[PDB]
């Protein structure tokens, strides 16, 4: 985090990368198995 | 005869100076296409750079030509 917003801040503008910047896909993290009460629910 | 040859190699030394000129220039020019590259989004910035930038370059040409012409014709 801390190299990244270095170079963030000297970045060149306009065009920067696409990364960066594009000009939805959900990703949803889950168990392989239950007896989680809530946790995959909620 | 005599005199006409210091006038005569009077032009050429001109024509010489010139050298430096179409030099200079071509800088100013250079960075122009290598900045469209980087900000396409700004040729607007560019575009108007491109006149001021260009007149400066070409103004102590002209003069050139000018010391030239008196040289060969007075």
């Amino acid at each position: 985090a801390a190299v990244m917003a270095g170079l963030t801040a000297a970045a060149a503008g306009m065009a920067p990368r696409l990364l960066a910047g594009t000009g939805h896909l959900l990703v949803v993290m889950t168990s392989e198995r239950g007896l989680a009460g809530g946790f995959n629910s909620s | 005869n005599l005199g006409q040859l210091g006038q005569y190699l009077g032009a050429g030394l001109a024509c010489v100076g010139m050298a430096g000129a179409a030099m200079g220039v071509g800088n100013v020019a250079g960075n122009y296409l290598a900045g469209a590259l980087r900000n396409p989004s700004a040729a607007a910035s560019q575009t108007a750079t491109l006149f001021i930038g260009m007149a400066f370059a070409e103004a102590l040409g002209i003069f050139s030509f000018l010391v030239a012409l008196l040289l060969l014709f007075a």
